[PDB]
DNA sequence: GATATCTAGAGGGAT
DNA sequence: ATCCCTCTAGATATC
């Protein structure tokens, strides 16, 4: 699940 | 979405094992590659940079000895190449030590005070530190309450994956406790290392566009109608922005003009007539007369001409430049049941639907195939355009199976068979014919956009240098895994000595 | 040679259209 | 090469007559057939050469000065003017016009007529792939009257046969049959159809001749000639062909106002500050990202698209089950070996094709069609040759080049909840599907836009009273479908739709 | 403001 | 030198 720095 | 990067520039990150790069360099590289993705993927996101551990002090909160040695280098604003230049050059390691809890206090202050007047769907705080600074835990309770109230996510980036000093081990205890108190046990998966973060950010963000909602009705005859929704699924993606021609001495697009001229030798635009070629003759055909005689159709039609066997529609005949996925109308249980019945009926009988599709009244009508596509999460019809009578090329080629000159021997066939086994791109697993792909070619970003963004970024940062060569990691993802190449070294040699190839 | 166009040699005569014919 | 065809219409003594009184005469029936060929040729192959020659008249118009043979048109590309000229003799009100400007009542020698046709062929400057002559006659008596000239006729016919002339025959109406082989069966190509019947029905192959052809009919040519590289040193040469191509309306031509001549157009770029002109080397390409303007040269813009040399590079072999039918990007191509570049490519190509079919695998390759284009990933799906009951090839043997999509080519779909249907509902829809079954063929539908466009051009070029309306075969037959289904639709709607639903709104 | 289509210009090969 | 075909840019509607 990509969130934060990766989204 | 508002993102605040909290980076440690303390003295402890300056020194490390000479055999590996300093954690300060790794954090600088990670942040730089994150900003590059945001700049070239215009998504209106806001980025703010906070540094703790430097000599200077610049915070909204000063107080006494606390909240010091921290500087808000960059406020909350859109990313730009000025930020990239500042990160590359202005940011330098410090010599002081700061509490990353105190840095977390300032990060909340920045994200809370500067978010007024704007709406953000998400809020994130990223911490880059090595947890090698002595600190006192005396306020944790109010921080955890504050984050749960403001709904702000956290991520931690450590120089080691989750031979370290007890201070780092002790410091690891608090961050483990924080992630538990914020986002449960799976919060353990939101702590990253610089190595794996570097791997995940090596490529630019893939170009993404939102398919529009296309409502219509699937008609079978005249008394049967199903409300459907269609979206574009697969298409040849293009660049978001095109090159703009500007003058070479002022770099302005308004100082040039493009015009067309007609010569027999000078003709005005109002003294020309549209015409068509009919064999060896030319007949005048007025544009206004054309639209009077153009084919006229009622647009927005999705009508089923009939159903045929799936085997009768070969894949090699697919035409068009798009693939449509047809779902039921949004918030319509009656339409969902009706479309589900058609999909399951087609799948059980192994049949497909031949439909007539027109985008609107200005679109040329099309004839395509709608075949069922059933998954465990959703089910829908897939529309691909089918050829007309005029689009078929009837070429004839000489046969190869019954050719004496080009008949391979049994030794040549054996060599080719060995090559195919060695160069296999898939492997069976679990003894249950579970084929996994060693080279998907569908999760790979388009190298055209990756190369273009690299050149644009290099030119902006260094406007007086030639374009750099293609990145090494780009070639790696464009090539099969190394074990595939190694296994084929021997079979390829056998083919070279068994098939005499001569270039005339 | 059967299966050719009397108008254009080198191409087989195309069967005329007629679209959908239910069984 | 260019196809060449010569029509040879007789008007000797009786081709203006009919055994009945309500059907077309042999003369105007032949004229209608010729006009249909011109229209078919114009649409299909405007580069071909066509001509019309009349024999048996009193006058002569030819470069040989032999009486009783008239050449109405020489070998040239078809055009609207020629069709209109032939319209002067179509049916009634033109027979007397033909019988005034020309006329029947003169003896003719068939040997001399073939000589005129041979001379017409020799006058062509271009290279002719096929040289054909079509005979339009319904009378075979005079050759039996004088065997001396009859022997000359077959002697000349043999001379034309070895030259490369493939003479044909198109008999017209004649009482008592066409009594074939009385003088014929040695002049014609006699390829087949040696029916001893006199053919009381006097239309053997005029039915398909009158069938108008409306298609581009492009000849075979290789899209590209690339090199398939198994590795850096094993290289074979293959040819790329497109078996499906979107047919487009011909581009409009800019015409002058009164003199009606084509005008050449070019695009020039000039700076508005001075009104001069700007060379292509005096401008730079620019883009805006962030708050900075990035400037690149024209050459640098092209150089950032260069990845690999043109050709196909073999990455590996993938099972056919890993290729998704819904992962379609663009029309597929056809790969066939080319022995004119690398000797021995066919042997390796056939070996790869045979084993790929046996093991059901697809060769995944990196495709660069030409210079300075980023590569794509393609799969070479093996394709076995298919033969019909007539032993005529319908699917060529080779490899099918299937474009695979990148991550950028896939769009995210909106979230929806699955709604399974009860078996009763599926059963009713199964009956509906079974009722509307039909056999699908790739050539079952025609482009309504293109077909209507061709009718409009024909009407204006031939000043017809009103254009012919093409029948749209892609329109669903609602009347037929409603009759076939019957009460099935009403039952299905009752089972699915509650009695308050409004699908129209 | 982006999304999507048809139409109208530049550009690389095949013959 | 002509024609064919992919690519790029330009003009026009609904979302």
């Amino acid at each position: 699940k990509p969130r934060g720095l990766f989204s | 979405a508002a993102v605040v990067l909290c980076m440690d520039v303390g003295f402890t990150m300056s020194n490390s094992i000479p055999g590996i790069e300093s954690p300060f360099e790794q954090a600088k590289k990670v942040i730089t590659m994150f900003v590059q993705r945001q700049v070239f993927a215009e998504n209106k996101d806001e980025i703010a940079l906070v540094l703790f551990g430097t000599d200077g002090t610049d915070n909204p909160l000063s107080g006494g000895d606390q909240y010091q040695n921290i500087t808000v280098h960059r406020h909350l604003m859109l990313p730009d190449f000025d930020l990239l230049e500042d990160i590359e050059s202005k940011i330098q390691p410090g010599s002081q030590q700061a509490d990353f809890l105190d840095a977390l206090i300032v990060s909340m202050d920045v994200i809370q005070h500067e978010t007024i007047g704007k709406k953000f769907e998400k809020r994130h705080i990223e911490i880059f530190t090595d947890l090698s600074s002595r600190f006192s835990k005396s306020q944790l309770d109010i921080i955890i309450h504050s984050l749960k109230k403001c709904d702000i996510s956290l991520q931690f980036f450590l120089p080691f994956s989750l031979g370290i000093t007890e201070q780092q081990k002790e410091g690891l205890e608090i961050v483990k406790m924080v992630m538990i108190s914020l986002e449960g046990e799976d919060g353990l998966d939101e702590i990253y290392s610089f190595s794996e973060s570097l791997r995940k950010l090596c490529v630019f963000k893939k170009i993404e566009r939102h398919s529009i909602h296309w409502p219509c009705r699937l008609t079978i005859g005249s008394n049967l109608s199903i409300r459907i929704a269609a979206y574009k699924s697969i298409l040849q993606e293009r660049v978001k922005k095109t090159w703009t021609v500007v003058d070479a001495k002022t770099l302005k697009k308004e100082d040039i003009q493009k015009e067309t001229v007609y010569c027999l030798t000078e003709v005005l635009k109002e003294d020309i007539i549209q015409g068509f070629r009919y064999g060896s003759d030319i007949v005048p055909f007025s544009k206004v007369d054309e639209e009077q005689m153009k084919y006229k159709s009622e647009g927005k039609c999705f009508s089923v001409l009939g159903f045929c066997k799936s085997s009768q529609v070969q894949r090699r005949f697919f035409m068009g430049n798009q693939v449509l996925k047809v779902f039921a109308a949004r918030d319509d249980e009656a339409a969902a049941v009706a479309l589900s019945s058609l999909i399951h009926a087609l799948d059980d009988l192994d049949m497909v639907a031949i439909v007539r599709y027109a985008y609107d009244k200005r679109a040329n009508p099309q004839v395509g195939v709608a075949f069922p596509h059933i998954k465990h999460n959703y089910e829908c019809l897939v529309y691909v355009q089918l050829p007309f009578m005029e689009d078929l090329r009837q070429y004839m080629f000489s046969s190869l199976k019954n050719s004496k000159k080009y008949a391979p021997t049994e030794a040549q066939l054996n060599a080719v068979d060995a090559l195919i086994d060695s160069m296999s791109l898939a492997k069976k697993d679990e003894k249950t014919d579970t084929l996994e792909d060693l080279f998907p070619t569908t999760k790979i970003p388009n190298p055209r956009f990756q190369r273009l963004f690299q050149c644009l970024l290099h030119r902006a940062l260094h406007p007086r240098e030639p374009l750099p060569p293609i990145q090494q990691h780009i070639w790696n993802m464009l090539n099969p895994p190394a074990e595939v190449t190694t296994k084929s070294q021997i079979p390829l040699s056998k083919i070279k000595t068994l098939f005499p190839l001569i270039e005339a | 040679c059967p299966g050719e166009s009397l108008i254009n040699p080198g191409f087989k005569s195309k069967k005329p259209a007629g679209g959908v014919d239910f069984d | 090469g260019r196809d060449s065809l010569i029509f040879l219409v007789d008007a000797s003594k009786a081709m203006f007559e009919s055994q009945s009184e309500d059907e077309l005469t042999p003369f105007d029936m032949s004229i209608q057939c010729i006009q249909s060929v011109y229209i078919s040729k114009i649409i299909s192959s405007d580069r071909d050469l066509l001509a019309v020659v009349f024999y048996g008249t009193e006058k002569d118009k030819n470069s040989v000065n032999f009486k009783n043979i008239y050449v109405l048109q020489e070998l040239d590309n078809p055009g609207a003017k020629r069709i209109l000229e032939l319209d002067q003799f179509k049916g009634q009100q033109g027979q007397k016009r033909f019988q005034d400007m020309m006329g029947h009542g003169s003896d003719y020698s068939l040997s001399e007529v073939l000589w005129v046709c041979a001379n017409l062929f020799s006058d062509v400057q271009f290279k002719m792939s096929h040289k054909r002559i079509m005979l339009f006659t319904n009378e075979d008596n005079p050759h039996g009257n004088d065997s001396a000239k009859a022997s000359r006729a077959r002697t000349k016919a043999g001379d034309l046969r070895d030259t490369g002339i493939f003479l044909d025959l198109m008999h017209l109406k004649k009482p008592g049959g066409f009594d074939i082989s009385l003088f014929y069966r040695d002049i014609i190509s006699i390829a087949e159809d040696e029916d001893l019947r006199v053919h009381f029905e006097e239309s053997s192959k005029l039915e398909d001749l009158l069938r108008k052809v409306r298609a581009k009919e492009t000849r075979k040519r290789a899209l590209s000639r690339l090199k398939l590289k198994l590795n850096k040193d094993i290289v074979i040469s293959v040819g790329i062909y497109n078996l499906v191509q979107k047919a487009l309306k011909p581009p409009p031509i800019k015409l002058y106002r009164e003199t009606n001549e084509p005008v050449k157009t070019k695009t020039r770029t000039f700076n508005t500050s001075t009104g001069g002109l700007l060379l292509p080397s005096d401008t730079k390409r620019s883009q805006i990202y962030g708050s900075r303007q990035i400037i690149l040269e024209k050459e640098e813009t092209e150089e950032l698209k260069r990845f690999d040399d043109p050709g196909l590079m073999l990455m590996g072999f993938k099972p056919l089950v890993l290729l998704k039918k819904h992962h379609y990007l663009r029309p597929s191509l056809f790969v066939y070996p080319e022995e004119s570049l690398v000797i021995g490519s066919s042997t390796l190509f056939s070996a790869l094709l045979i084993k790929c079919l046996e093991k059901e695998v697809a060769a995944l390759c990196r495709y660069t069609p030409r210079r300075n284009i980023p590569p794509y990933f393609v799969a070479l799906v093996p394709q076995e040759e298919e033969l019909d009951d007539q032993k005529i090839q319908v699917t060529p043997p080779g490899f099918q080049l299937v474009f695979l999509p990148f991550a950028d080519d896939k769009r995210k779909m909106p979230f929806t909840e699955k709604i399974m249907a009860t078996p009763e509902q599926v059963g009713k829809m199964k009956a509906i599907v079974e009722k509307l079954r039909f056999t699908y063929r790739s050539d079952s539908f025609e482009n309504p836009v293109l077909q209507q466009h061709f009718r409009n051009l024909e009407a204006l070029a031939l000043d017809l009273m009103e254009p012919e309306q093409a029948v749209d075969l892609t329109l669903p037959k609602v009347e037929a479908m409603n009759k076939r289904l019957g009460s099935l639709v009403d039952e299905f709607k009752e089972l699915v739709y509650p009695p308050d639903y409004n699908p129209e709104g």
